[PDB]
C-alpha cells in the first residue's frame, strides 16, 4: 500500500501553497516521462444491483462485484483474472472457464459492450507510458478510484476535470476542461507553482487520500 | 446522481 506515500507527498505539495505564492511557472513541472501507464477510462455505477464496471486506457475491463469479488478481462477479450473475497488470484480464460463463473463473464461482457458503445475514452488521444479496482467511492463532487498499482484518479462531475496521481512516480496527471492531458511531478509543482484549479483539485486529492486511508 | 461516466 503506497497511500501513506501519496498523503506525504500530497502534504508536501500543498503545504508549499503552489498557486499563493510568486509566479506560476507550472510548464516547467511538467514531466512526460510520467505520463501513467494505466488509468481508467470509463466506467459504469451498477452497484445497486451487481457492481462497479470501468474500462482501463488499454481496452481492458474489470468489475468490483457487489459480493467483493472481482474479475477482469485482458484486452484480448479472452484472457481472465478472478480475484475471490479472500484475495486468492486465479488466471483462466473465457474459452476454458469454470461454469461457477459463468455468470460473472456474462455480467462483465453487459459491461464491457455497454463501454465500448456508449461512453467517451478519458485520455483518448494519448498513447499510455494489469491493475485491478482496489476500491472506490463517490461524494457529490466526484468518483474516486484506487488501482492496485497504488494509483488513486478522481474525476469530477461538475466540470470533466480528472486527476490521476501516482504515487510511485509522485506524479499529477491532470485532464482539463479542455481534455488536455498532462503530467506533472509534484515536487516540481513545489518548485514552479501551479494554478489555483490545480492547486484546489490537489487539496481535494488530499482529503481523499486520508479517506482510503481511514476506510482500509 | 450519474450511474456512468461522460457518454
Amino acid at each position: 500500500c503506497h497511500l501513506s506515500d501519496m498523503l506525504q507527498q500530497l502534504h508536501s505539495v500543498n503545504a508549499s501553497k503552489p498557486s499563493e505564492r510568486g509566479l506560476v511557472r507550472q510548464e516547467e513541472a511538467e514531466d512526460p516521462a510520467c505520463i501513467p501507464i494505466f488509468w481508467v477510462s470509463k466506467w459504469v455505477d451498477y452497484s445497486d444491483k451487481y457492481g462497479l464496471g470501468y474500462q482501463l486506457c488499454d481496452n481492458s475491463v474489470g468489475v468490483l462485484f457487489n459480493d467483493s469479488t472481482r474479475l477482469i478481462l485482458y484486452n484480448d477479450g479472452d484472457s481472465l483474472q478472478y480475484i475471490e473475497r479472500d484475495g486468492t488470484e486465479s488466471y483462466l480464460t473465457v474459452s476454458s472457464h469454470p461454469n461457477s463463473l459463468m455468470k460473472k463473464i456474462t455480467l462483465l461482457k453487459y459491461f464491457r459492450n455497454y463501454m465500448s458503445e456508449h461512453l467517451l475514452k478519458a485520455g483518448a488521444n494519448i498513447t499510455p507510458r494489469l491493475p485491478y479496482l482496489r476500491t472506490w467511492f463517490r461524494t457529490r463532487s466526484a468518483i474516486i478510484l484506487h488501482l492496485s498499482n497504488g494509483s488513486v484518479q478522481i474525476n469530477f462531475f461538475q466540470d470533466h476535470t480528472k486527476l490521476i496521481l501516482c504515487p510511485l512516480m509522485a506524479a499529477v496527471t491532470y485532464i482539463d476542461e479542455k481534455r488536455d492531458f498532462r503530467t506533472y511531478r509534484l515536487s516540481l509543482l513545489e518548485e514552479y507553482g501551479c494554478c489555483k484549479e490545480l492547486a484546489s483539485r490537489l487539496r481535494y486529492a488530499r482529503t481523499m487520500v486520508d479517506k482510503l486511508l481511514s476506510s482500509r | 446522481p450519474p450511474p456512468m461516466s461522460s457518454m
